[PDB]
RNA sequence: AAGGUAAGUAU
């Protein structure tokens, strides 16, 4: 119920520890015409399913700074030639490198990346903001259009999913089979009610 | 008044796509300085909706009556 | 309910109630009786069954869970073979236990949890207990007990099984367990309470309740594309049906000035397209976008209403590059489709020899005289009473042998007053329809009605058993047969025209 | 089975921080 | 990107209606002759359903270059700058005489096969001077535009 | 019991794996297009090319010197009538749908509706007449005919 | 040991 994403109905927590998941947990059972059958997930005899860390799904600092000065001389590279050849970095040259400078790549293809060039000492501003917000910033040392986003959660979500048995192994848990809904695929929740 | 009064705080079709979300269909954080900020189904593959939603200008932002009048003493 | 709550869980006992609210779940037990009823009641000379009752139970026996007795009681014809007790997905029978002349069912409801949601053990288990028990009663030593799951929605059955009993249930469970109404009132409030839904967004919808708003100062497009792909059908007495092809028109319809923009296609175009129904809506909805960035932007809508469903999604497509126009859906079925049955549209565009774009003014010399508004209110009236006759409608739109269309325009050119008489009398023919292929008084259609039955929503309401949804009475439901009295007179009526047919 | 997060003190201490990420 | 940045700082319509004592007023059809709608970024908003539905377009009418145009603008917008490529080259392969379509994939395309595009589109359509005047841009060589424009007249 | 081991569904990774099979299929097409698409003196001589054009300027004055339906209808061969003659358009279906292009009368659908209403406004008797569980099956889970060449 | 009392009319 806690690490379950939110879209599924749980309340998507991130874990920095050793949480097991007891197998009892894991199993679940469906109903079809030659009546009912049962499912497990760990089919390889390995221990009791571990959700994933958001320990291991960080990189460090320092190989995310040797990534950066790889990826950034790459760049210039690429940019030297595009310049003697006439045309743009379209995107496609710049996919092996995507998600990995400290300014991340994503904010040379940020649509407003012109005003942004305008905006000088926003770290200084942004650290400043403590004395104006009554509300602590956790991001306080970095700026998201400026810096980029430097990190990523798919990896984690994808094997928090895969490591709670899957769709069918966290929704036994629920009432969604209650729902007689025949598929997961076309629905939508509704954060507020109507009324 | 009353409708104009509705207008302004009834639910928008924007503001109606905002707190849909897709069941099942996992989505990357947006907001990084806030986690639990999503656009729901805005932007989002499954809303239904194949144009973008426009903005509702009946909700517009605009200064209150007295603070008209000291822009007026102002200029 | 029977819903066992482990400790205090305030709001899940208040979601609990909420969802199983004006007693869920006797209705839910005695809409299951009935359905077994009914399906034992109709193969009742195929499986030697006597006769089928519907035993007379408290109506808590839903609720009791320490104990339990039977709700269907089956009579034999000559006797059963009971097999040994065994689950309900045992292909494997020995019908060789027992024998019996009596055959108790139960139906046993429960609200499983995530570490005892398995409904065969539980089934087993509660026959087991039920049957060498000293408090539950049963009227005989041999029967079956089905458990229903309604947290998990399983189903499975435990017990005694006679011969042609075991594939029935199994059918008779499933049908019921896909389809039945308290099962479907049970999933509904449990999906208003989790509220999650299966694809069925609110937008901006045309309805006879927002009908009042759209008459503003605003451009709007009243976009119709049922008359795209259309073939004449003929029966010939001396030979067979045959069908032709004719021209197409799309409309585009302004009710604001009143300019039909009417798109002539002709027959060739569906030459060698095997999917005919998505090419008349992608040709359609090319056609307004071109219109659209024909006129100037001062004349351009701003919202396009579409009668037809189908032609949502390709509108939104092909006109991607103008956001700013809204794209409604109409629920209620506007009369469009009729202006082609007018004299001067459907010849006019069958002999058509080449597709074309032509402009009509549905609004002839009424906008010198009363608003758009009006205008629009009179021309719906009036299509809507083409539609519903073109034959006597066609009579009463001249009033008087003095009353002619010029060839400028379409309808013929009358007087304040007598467009005020020619509104009431074919207001009359469209209620008269109503009144007759309905059957109702047209003095019971209230002003409130009326307006719906002009405009064109109709509602309908095949399952009225959702009536669940609002000495007591919840058991005292009981099952039915031809048996009796009421059975055997509907039985020996027609008795006499099957006679002509008999063999030997 | 408890569900209580433990403290990985001393456990998966073996595994880098570079796993699983791309 | 733009040239300078270092690390530190659609559905177009061939249909036309002219709008100018008879109930009838044919208006002329008019075809213009290229329709280049700005690139709208960010106006679809279900990706997938538009896709689906573009993918009707060109099944339904593959004699359609708007809904090639679309179809494949709406893989550019999203990044995926190699399908839209590829849907171009289709719309080529049934759309050859609309030099919309050749002059877009002259665009999409890398830049040495771009070069091949028009190299191709002469055979299709050799009056368009337009896609002429499109391979001097082409071309970075003095020398071939000394043959294309040449090879134009 | 010993349970099946199934397969995890997992909504992410069965959205990556579509996009890499978009992606490798992309690519594929690709080098199939470059397959063909990469398999297309006076250039520099000015003079030779302007001695060429003018002798193509007198080059061009020496020359100068029904059968088609084979589709459905939603309706009953007891319903159209010898003596009058109707239009058949379209049924409404999603662009999307695959659904056959079935073909309707609106007066004969409004028809169909009224008397599907008035059955349904007289009260039900009995459901067993007096297959299984009739009312639970058909409606949870239209006389139509097809065209045979010219027409049926 | 608890933090697990439905409330309401009627005798």
């Amino acid at each position: 119920v806690f690490y379950t994403p939110k879209e599924l109905g749980g309340l998507g927590m991130l874990s920095m520890g050793h949480v097991l998941i007891p197998q009892s947990d894991l199993r679940w059972s469906k109903q079809t015409d030659v009546g009912i059958t049962h499912f497990r997930s760990g089919m390889s005899h390995e221990e009791d399913q571990l959700i994933p860390n958001l320990y291991r799904y960080i990189q460090p600092w320092e190989s995310e700074f040797i990534d950066s000065q790889r990826v950034w001389a790459e760049y210039a590279l690429k940019r030297q030639e595009a310049i003697a050849q006439n045309r743009r970095l379209t995107l496609e040259d710049l996919e092996d490198s995507w998600d990995r400078g400290i300014p991340r790549i994503n904010t040379l293809f940020q649509k407003d990346r012109h005003t942004l060039a305008y905006d000088k000492g926003w770290r200084v501003r942004t650290d400043f903001k403590q004395y104006q917000v009554l509300k602590q910033n956790p991001f306080w040392w970095t700026h998201q259009r400026h810096d980029g986003k430097l990190w990523n959660l798919n990896n984690y979500r994808t094997d928090m999913i895969q490591a709670l048995g899957g769709v069918e192994g966290i929704l036994e848990h629920t009432l969604f089979k209650g729902t007689y809904f025949p598929t997961w695929e076309g629905l939508f929740w509704e954060k507020a009610s109507g009324f | 008044r009353y409708r104009k009064m509705k207008e302004r705080l009834g639910l928008t079709e924007i503001r109606k796509q905002a707190n849909r979300m897709s069941f099942g269909e996992i989505e990357e954080d947006a907001y990084q300085e806030d986690l639990g900020f999503s656009l729901g189904h805005l932007g989002k593959s499954g809303s239904g909706r194949v144009r973008q939603t426009q903005v509702n200008e009946a909700t517009k932002a605009r200064i209150s009556k007295t603070l008209q009048r000291t822009l007026q003493k102002q200029s | 309910t029977g819903i066992f709550m482990h400790g205090k869980i305030p709001t899940l006992k208040i979601s609990l109630i909420q969802i199983f609210r004006a007693h869920l779940w006797q209705k839910i037990h005695e809409s299951i009786v009935m359905d077994l009823c009914q399906v034992f009641d109709q193969e009742l000379d195929a499986l030697e069954i006597e006769t089928v009752q519907k035993e007379t139970i408290h109506p808590r026996k839903s609720y009791k869970m320490n104990s339990s007795c039977a709700d269907i009681l089956l009579f034999a014809s000559y006797k059963w073979n009971v097999s040994r007790p065994s689950l309900l997905a045992d292909s494997k029978d020995v019908m060789d236990s027992t024998t019996t002349q009596k055959y108790w069912i139960d139906i046993q409801l429960r609200w499983g949890d995530y570490d005892s949601h398995d409904i065969e053990r539980y089934a087993r288990a509660k026959f087991l207990d039920y049957t060498t028990d000293n408090m539950s009663i049963y009227p005989s030593p041999t029967g079956v007990l089905i458990a229903i799951d309604l947290a998990y929605n399983l189903h499975s059955a435990y017990g005694n099984w006679f011969p042609g009993s075991k594939p029935l249930i199994q059918q008779a469970m499933a049908k019921i367990m896909k389809a039945n109404p308290a099962l479907y009132v049970l999933r509904e409030r449990i999906r208003k309470g989790l509220q999650l839904y299966s694809s069925e967004p609110t937008e901006p919808y045309l309805s006879s309740q927002n009908y009042g708003e759209l008459f503003s100062n605003q451009i709007i497009w009243f976009v119709d594309d049922t008359n795209v792909y259309r073939v004449t059908i003929h029966k010939t007495f001396e030979g067979n049906l045959t069908t032709k092809p004719i021209n197409g028109a799309i409309f585009i319809f302004n009710p604001r000035t009143g300019q039909l923009f009417l798109k002539i296609i002709h027959t060739s175009v569906w030459a060698g397209q095997k999917r005919l129904g998505q090419l008349a809506k992608w040709k359609t909805a090319e056609e307004v976008a071109a219109l659209i960035r024909s006129l100037p932007v001062e004349e351009q809508p701003k919202q396009i209403i579409v009668t037809r469903k189908g032609m949502l999604d390709p509108l939104e497509v092909h006109l991607l590059d103008f956001p700013n126009i809204v794209i409604k859906g109409s629920e209620l079925q506007l009369p469009f489709q009729a202006c082609l049955k007018v004299e001067k549209f459907g010849d006019l565009i069958l002999k058509a020899t080449e597709p074309q774009m032509v402009l009509f003014n549905l609004y002839d010399d009424w906008l010198k005289t009363i608003s758009s508004y009006t205008a629009f209110s009179r021309l719906i009236l009036i299509l809507r009473a083409l539609h519903v006759n073109n034959d006597r409608a066609k009579v009463i739109l001249k009033p008087d042998k003095t009353t002619i269309t010029e060839p400028h325009h379409i309808w013929p050119t009358l007087t304040d007053e007598e467009w005020i008489k020619v509104e009431v009398q074919l207001k009359d023919l469209i209620l008269a329809d109503y009144g007759k292929k309905n059957n109702v008084n047209v003095a019971s259609l209230t002003q409130s009605e009326i307006r719906d039955i002009i405009l064109g929503m109709e509602i309908s309401a095949p399952s009225q058993q959702r009536q669940q949804i609002a000495t007591s009475n919840y058991e005292t439901q009981t099952f039915s047969s031809k048996t009796e009295w009421r059975v055997r007179a509907i039985s020996a009526a027609n008795l006499h025209l099957r006679t002509n047919h008999i063999y030997v | 089975p408890t569900g209580e997060v433990l403290s990985l003190v001393g456990k998966l201490e073996g595994t880098r921080m570079g796993d699983k990420a791309q | 990107v733009d040239p300078r940045q270092t690390q530190f700082g659609r559905n177009t319509l061939m249909d036309m209606r002219l709008s100018q004592q008879t109930v009838v007023d044919p208006k002329g059809y008019l075809t213009d002759l290229n329709s280049m709608i700005p690139t709208h970024g960010g106006d679809i908003n279900d990706i997938k359903k538009a896709r689906l539905l573009l993918k009707s377009v060109r099944e339904t009418n593959p004699h359609h270059p708007p809904a090639w145009i679309a179809s494949a603008r709406l893989e550019e917008v999203t990044g995926k700058l190699q399908v839209a490529r590829n849907l171009i080259m289709k719309g080529t392969e049934m759309c050859p005489k609309s030099e919309d379509v050749w002059l877009e994939a002259a665009r999409l395309q890398p830049g040495d096969t771009a070069k091949a595009v028009v190299a191709q589109a002469v055979r299709h359509l050799p009056q368009s001077v337009r896609i002429y005047i499109r391979a001097a841009e082409l071309e970075t060589d003095i020398r071939a535009k000394k043959r294309v424009l040449r090879k134009a007249l | 019991e010993e349970p099946v081991t199934a397969d995890v569904i997992n909504p992410m990774a069965l959205r990556q794996r579509e996009e890499l099979r978009e992606k490798l299929a992309a690519a594929k097409e690709k080098r199939l297009l470059n397959q063909k698409l990469g398999k297309i003196p006076w250039l520099d001589d000015t003079a030779a090319w302007i001695e060429r054009s003018r002798q193509l300027q007198k080059e061009k004055d020496l020359a100068e010197k029904r059968d088609l339906q084979g589709l459905t209808v939603e309706h009953a061969i007891d319903s159209f009538r010898e003596g009058e003659t109707m239009i058949l358009t379209l049924k409404d279906k999603g662009v999307l749908q695959e659904e056959e292009d079935v073909l309707v009368n609106v007066n004969l659908v409004d028809k169909e509706r009224a008397e599907k209403n008035v059955e349904l406004r007289k009260k039900k008797p009995d459901y067993l007449p007096y297959a299984q569980q009739k009312p639970r099956s058909i409606l949870s889970k239209p006389h139509s005919f097809r065209l045979e060449q010219g027409g049926t």
